[PDB]
């Protein structure tokens, strides 16, 4: 099983600032990494699929980058509707880990 | 037998590239080039020891085996249909699709004879520094280095396919000698992505008879088979290392007993047997300039 | 005169391992290399003296030292390549502890 | 013998492109092509001098040699499996993979005869400036510049295979003269990346007999063998300089003696005396 | 053997500044050059592999560039954890030289 | 009337070498070229007079001068190409000392 | 023979300024043009080979551009060590001309 570790445990930041959360996988996952946004009380919504594209309806402030062992999700100017938890998921082997 | 030897029987320590070469690493300069023995595909050979036969010294006539025909077949082509696995993918941008199967320069040669295959040395670039131990190179036979005439044809760089798995196919090619007792067939197909092609059937044979209908008579009593079947090379999902692939060849030889005339005098080969059985010694000089033999007398009566 | 470098957590015999020694003052210095298909490549100064080997199924390289050991002294490291290939040039990122 | 001559024997001074053309440098402008002497692959020929047979110059009959059959084979195919070394690699973005093998246009011709091969001149470009020293060209034989009729068949540009390693194959082709004492076989395969194909065997032969069952009668007393075997070009890990590879060809000829009518007319001598 | 020569023997610079260290190889090494960071008392850590990529976990201030005979390692804004020695290594022929 | 240009540190016969002469006032001026497969290419003004040659295994080019030597005077240089090819146009970066 | 003509016969400019010298060839030279720097008393050093690359050791202020009949060499910020003559050379046919 692959273990996904995220560098920022919790980030406190205001509106208009920039955040970057990184993810590290024990083994190589080529480009198969998704970025999920979960607002409290909702099913987790897909934000950044395959680590380099933006799912439809997602604004241009969200950016996914990286490939291999180190991935990153970046937000340039935060918005009020971006106040949710963010999980990174490897989908490159079985079993998938969050 | 091409590259990886069969000895590390485990599928984790040898990776079990058995049946594949180990990995083709290129050269670092024009003058520096070392092919790394476990990379080079080599000739496969075998010898069947047949029994001794009758004779008739009243007529100086012998009996010896005579390979009349052969059915060959390269077994295991459908194996190349394994298109899963961790090879280079067809859609490489996303690493999806199909693992690129075995493709490339293929080389199918076989040979059935009554004595070991006589072969010739002929190489590409002759600066190539082959490992001087564990493989038979043109330097191993003629004890000097390679020359430029080993790049086209040197009637000096000859050898016999005597051991096994040691004469790299890239150096030693079946040699058309003057008078030959071996039938060898072969075909080559170069390129980098040439699709392999193969055929099976258990119906059609090959006739080994000569123009006089004599076929390969077995010297000694052994029947020699030789073959190489390179089917291409595979690429790993990494630096594109290029392990070769080869498939086993099945021979079915049909022999019979033929009467032949013993062309040598019996006394000559008796003396030869005695000279080969006895040691070859030194001793005090009893011939030449410092003979210790003093006198010799010959009487009759 | 015989080193030993234990490794764990992977398939030992699918990777190529280098030896790099560092004297405290003149920096790092490559020594030897043995790949998956065991074939030894040495540095120019240490050609005939050291012998790098690996015993598969035991997971330890043995850099048998110079057997003379006169003027060679440094911190001896181990390095494992990044990928499990028969490619010789693979930018070993996994250094040892040092000795 | 295709390009690089055999003479400089060292593997450093000559680099030993023996068995390889030297290098290929394209033209710089349309009007200025002057390839090289060591770049052009040329014909290989040899003459076996057979002994003199008879002295029946009193009856019209006389006996001389006759090639009955041939067994040929291009030896050295498997050597093309050397995929180490410094050629352009298979995967060029990282410069890794396999040093690409020999591919390209290939050209196999051989010819067994009693008199030297009769050749015909036909060039792709009649404005190419071949060096007039060390190579035989349509100019060397017609003594004038090349005509536009030399891009197609011109019955004037005819020659023989006197020399060896002198007649390039981009110019001189086996000529179908009306009365011929030579059997020549050949095949050509173009392309820039065509894979080579070859065939070993020591099994079956070629019959050199004519429709009347005569076959090449060795006039004079010599037997002339000619061949060219181009397998393709290797592209270096540089400015992509291709250069050809050629493999040696082995001939085995079966000769028998045949009674013919006298080709030495004494009238010629007893008329040269006048 | 290839000899690797580095132009800056020692660079003294504060935090927030830029440094560029170059490396020259006697013969051509196509793109096979690694950049190693050694902190005193630690095994040398890989920073920039193959002269154009950043090993996982290494921040974006590190940059490797160049190909052939001249390579370079650049740091835009230094950090306290970048106070270590830096070696460039050719891995293109045997023997490897540091 | 016979120059000499010694070179060392490489394989001499795998590279192509140019001759470039510079008169102090009118700039540089190409003269001749000899490649690996020795084949001489000259400038238009100096075609019949100079002869560039190379003696392999001795590592020196000989630009045998005009044999007339009337109106040709300049600083004579040597240049070695960058790569060891049979490609004629290879942007020689390694100039000589000058004479 | 190809004749190479250079537009600036002599340019006088201080340190920190920009210079652009152009070169024109009578016939088409595809991309085979070199740019040579000669300091008085030295052998001419190669600066810009093949009209689009920088020889090793040459700083980033030097730039070569153009292809065909019109080439150019540009320097953004001059330096004291850039006070030398500059020749453009076509290497595309024989004889080479400077």
């Amino acid at each position: 099983d692959i273990v996904m570790t995220q560098s920022p445990t919790s980030m406190s930041i205001s509106v208009g600032d920039r955040v970057t959360m990184n993810c590290r996988a024990s083994q190589n996952v080529y480009s198969n990494v998704d970025w999920y946004q979960q607002k409290t009380g909702q099913s987790p919504k897909l934000v950044i699929y395959k680590a380099s594209n933006r799912y439809t309806g997602v604004p241009d402030r969200f950016t996914g980058s990286g490939s291999g062992t180190y991935f990153t999700l970046t937000i340039t100017n935060i918005q009020t509707e971006d106040l949710a938890v963010y999980y990174c998921l490897q989908s490159n082997a079985f079993p998938f880990t969050f | 037998r091409m590259g990886q030897p069969p000895t590390p029987e485990s599928l984790t320590e040898g990776g079990q590239y058995y049946g594949w070469s180990r990995g083709i690493n290129l050269a670092t300069s024009d003058t520096e080039d070392s092919p790394e023995n476990n990379t080079l595909p080599t000739w496969s050979m075998a010898k069947l020891q047949l029994p001794m036969l009758n004779e008739d010294l009243t007529c100086d006539t012998l009996q010896m085996w005579e390979a009349v025909s052969v059915k060959t077949e390269v077994v295991g082509s459908g194996s190349l249909l394994d298109v899963h696995g961790f090879n280079k993918p067809t859609d490489t941008v996303n690493t999806k699709g199909i693992s690129t199967p075995v493709e490339g320069s293929q080389y199918h040669v076989f040979a059935v004879g009554g004595e070991p295959l006589d072969l010739q040395g002929l190489v590409t670039d002759a600066r190539t520094k082959y490992k001087e131990e564990g493989v038979v190179t043109i330097k191993t036979i003629t004890k000097k280095d390679m020359v430029n005439k080993d790049q086209v044809l040197n009637p000096i760089s000859k050898a016999k396919l005597d051991k096994d798995g040691m004469y790299p196919v890239e150096i030693w090619h079946p040699d058309p000698a003057k008078n030959e007792n071996t039938r060898y067939f072969g075909n080559y197909t170069g390129g980098t992505t040439t699709p392999p092609v193969l055929q099976f059937t258990n119906t059609l044979t090959t006739v080994l008879l000569d123009e006089n209908g004599v076929g390969p008579l077995c010297k000694g009593e052994g029947l020699y088979l030789s073959c190489v079947d390179i089917m291409g090379w595979r690429v790993t999902r990494n630096y594109d290392v290029h392990h070769w692939r080869g498939l086993p060849r099945y021979f079915k030889i049909t022999l019979r007993k033929r009467w032949v005339k013993n062309p040598y005098p019996m006394a000559s080969l008796i003396s030869s047997l005695f000279n080969n059985m006895l040691p070859q010694v030194q001793g005090q000089p009893m011939e030449g300039e410092n003979t210790q033999v003093e006198e010799v007398r010959v009487y009759d009566g | 005169l015989k080193l030993s470098c234990s490794a764990s957590g992977f398939t030992f015999s699918s990777y190529g391992m280098h030896w790099i020694r560092q004297v405290p003052g003149k920096g790092l210095d490559w020594v030897a290399y043995i790949s998956s298909a065991s074939d030894t490549f040495y540095a120019d100064a240490v050609k005939e003296r050291f012998t790098i080997s690996r015993d598969n199924a035991k997971n330890t390289l043995y850099l048998r030292l110079n057997s003379l050991k006169s003027e060679d002294t440094a911190i001896y490291y181990c390095a494992r390549t990044r990928y499990p290939t028969d490619h010789f040039y693979d930018w070993f990122p996994y250094w040892g502890q040092g000795t």
